[PDB]
């Protein structure tokens, strides 16, 4: 997995 | 403020192409030369310019058979279909010709791209 | 000897989510406690394992309407369907006992440990 | 974009 897009 | 799971399209297409190769939900069959291809509609217009128009089509929409042009390269095609459910593309030598011209019809402008680039750089 | 085309998953992604808008060949009505949620079968399929192994079904397959529990949070799954055709999850404070509860019967296990992980550092 | 996989 999980990211800030 | 969502957060993003890096791998979920590619977890997705990879999904597909497992309801494909069991033949799970399909919709239509892609006929080019009497070579029969079964695929989901979504997929195809997901991934094809001619194939968007084809089946956004009001009395298009309903076929369960397309038939392409006849001068289409069946092995060009499959290449493409495979292309559409995982991203990979197998371009070779043997093949470039055709899938390019294949994928000009079916108007697919990134392999479009690439095969023109390969050509070029054995010229 | 395959290429791959990065983009290619994401974008394809980005279509199917395209089509959804505009109601394009969805052919299944998710019911959630009478809210009514349009979609495609083969992505819920690649989804989730709630809805893999509801249209994999020979009966159920065929169904144009499907019931969830009435225990399920018609917010909660708006949510999920979203994050199935953009990757993209809205995880709030106010939302995620719903998002976590709908993923756990969805059967979406990455969402399930994100939340789980969410939950466990507000503790 | 195209890369070797
Ligand atoms: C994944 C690569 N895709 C394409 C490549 C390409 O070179 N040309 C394309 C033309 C059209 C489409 N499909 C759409 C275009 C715009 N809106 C919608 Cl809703 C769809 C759908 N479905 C896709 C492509
Ligand atoms: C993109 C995330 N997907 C899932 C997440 C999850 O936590 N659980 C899943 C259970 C099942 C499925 N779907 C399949 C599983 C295996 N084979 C096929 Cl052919 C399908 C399909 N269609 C998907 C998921
Ligand atoms: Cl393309
Ligand atoms: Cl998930």
């Amino acid at each position: 997995a999980w990211v800030i897009p | 403020s969502c957060i993003q799971f890096t791998r979920h399209a590619s977890d997705v297409l990879l999904n597909l192409n497992r309801l494909r190769s069991r033949d799970i939900l399909t919709d239509v069959v892609i006929v080019v030369s009497r070579e029969q291809f079964r695929a989901h509609k979504t997929v195809l217009m997901a991934c094809s310019g001619l194939f968007y128009s084809i089946f956004t089509d009001q009395l298009k929409c309903n076929l369960s058979v397309i038939n392409l042009d006849p001068e289409i390269n069946p092995e060009g095609f499959c290449i493409l279909l495979d292309f559409m459910y995982t991203s990979r593309l197998n371009l070779r030598e043997g093949n470039i010709m055709a899938v390019m011209a294949t994928a000009m019809y079916l108007q697919m402008e990134h392999v479009v791209d690439t095969c023109r680039k390969f050509i070029k750089a054995s010229e």
